[PDB]
């Protein structure tokens, strides 16, 4: 019924204002409360009734709600405060909550970086139980979108390869990784076999070869 | 001190059952609303309805009328939540959140959902229950840059999550990497460990990497070693 209309991502620079929006028909007329999450966490409810702060939420928290939109207002933006953002009214129609879709706040400014590769060949163990797995582990890249192809002897490598989505390490870049699966027959009949990672445009190419 | 604490995570086939709960403490149970939402992983908050505490009246969103059941214990003060014939897509972390003041009163204040429980990962898959093949990654010239050498352990098909690694026992603590795990299409799961080490060190130490799959009663302790 209310279907609330967040956008998925917005971005600022580190002590700008953040708006996010939620819109919503008439949702002037109803209360909204927003809620944080940050990676990992449970939410949190950080603005209640448009515009008021549970106790223990920082002041550069406030909300706005009018007509056909309500806005959080992140004021003075620090880096902690990169966290997906929910909006919420409760429908009339229907004791029925209902959530906005979210938005992703990521602070800009991080620094880049291109990514880190390490290529393993199969074990031997892994071999002798006549299976074959090549792992190219991906790290310390930023911002956090990366693309995997692999090849044998120069040509492309599409089946048997599960590759993760990239995720934040501690220090805030990214790290992913991706698995090729062979039989040790294919492993053993080719001269090489490479992992390419493709970072902002760039690529870094790691190969390993069967005797070697 | 105000908190929701709900029982662990669970694994299930598709059509299974499961029964999730939902401790308050620190506040008056039977005088709020308790709601659940769930949230697919990746996606968005969804919420799946009410319970009224104090009367067991309960109120679900549509699209879980039929197969999402919420009851109370108002003795223990715990909210439970039976989903019955799970479906993959029902692979999810459940919430329980406080809502509502006062049900049904003058002084009914909804100011939203003001605690959380810590969430119940629920896991529907089709896969079954495997320990790991723990496979050295040995370090090698090729796995060498600068004088140091990588070298680590290969965590192969094993489901469902989690596992722990550490290192020589927990002794090797700096320079280790321990992957996010990959779900393959075989429904099975790998991840590898790596840790960056003196490559003089290799040849006087020793490497050895601790797995433990609770889900299995399984633990592995695989020595890593030279080409």
């Amino acid at each position: 019924q209310s279907v609330l209309t967040q956008p998925p991502s917005v971005s600022v620079a580190p002590g700008q204002t953040a708006r996010i929006t939620c819109g919503g028909n008439n949702i002037g007329s109803k209360s909204v409360h927003w809620n944080q999450q940050k990676p990992g966490q449970a939410p949190v409810l950080v603005v209640y009734d448009d515009s008021d702060r549970p106790s223990g939420i920082p002041e550069r928290f406030s909300g706005s709600n009018s007509g056909n939109t309500a806005t959080l207002t992140i004021s003075r933006v620090e880096a902690g405060d990169e966290a997906d953002y929910y909006c919420q009214v409760w429908d009339s129609s229907s004791d029925h909550v209902v959530f906005g879709g979210g938005t992703k706040l990521t602070v800009l400014g991080q620094p880049k970086g291109a990514p880190s590769v390490t290529l393993f060949p199969p074990s031997s163990e892994e071999l002798q139980a006549n299976k074959a797995t090549l792992v190219c582990l991906i790290s310390d890249f930023y911002p956090g979108a990366v693309t995997v192809a692999w090849k044998a002897d120069s040509s492309p490598v599409k089946a048997g390869v599960e590759t993760t989505t990239p995720s934040k390490q501690s220090n805030n870049k990214y790290a992913a990784s991706s698995y090729l699966s062979l039989t040790p027959e294919q492993w053993k009949s080719h001269r090489s076999y490479s992992c390419q990672v493709t970072h902002e445009g760039s690529t870094v190419e790691k190969t390993v070869a069967p005797t070697e | 001190q105000v908190q929701l604490v709900q029982s662990g995570a669970e694994v299930k086939k598709p059509g299974a059952s499961v029964k999730v709960s939902c401790k308050a403490s620190g506040y008056t149970f039977t005088g709020y609303y308790m709601h659940w939402v769930r949230q697919a992983p990746g996606q968005g908050l969804e919420w799946m309805g009410w319970i009224n505490p104090n009367s067991g009246g309960t109120n679900y969103a549509q699209k879980f009328q039929g197969w999402v059941t919420m009851t109370r214990d108002t003795s223990i003060s715990t909210a439970y939540m039976e989903l019955s014939r799970l479906r993959s897509d029902d692979t999810a972390v459940y919430y329980c959140a406080r809502g509502g003041l006062e049900p049904r009163s003058v002084d009914y204040y909804y100011y939203g959902m003001d605690v959380w429980g810590q969430g119940t990962t629920v896991t529907v898959s089709s896969a079954s229950t495997k320990g790991p093949s723990v496979f050295p990654l040995a370090p090698s010239s090729k796995s060498t840059s600068g004088g140091t050498a990588a070298l680590g352990c290969l965590v192969k098909d094993y489901f469902p999550e989690p596992v722990t690694v550490s290192w020589n026992s927990g002794a090797l603590t700096s320079g280790v990497h321990t992957f996010p795990a990959v779900l393959q299409s075989s429904g099975l799961y790998s991840l590898s460990s790596v840790v960056t080490v003196p490559s003089s060190s290799l040849g006087t130490q020793t490497y050895i990497c601790n797995v433990n799959h609770k889900p299995s009663n399984t633990k592995v302790d695989k020595r890593v070693e030279p080409k």
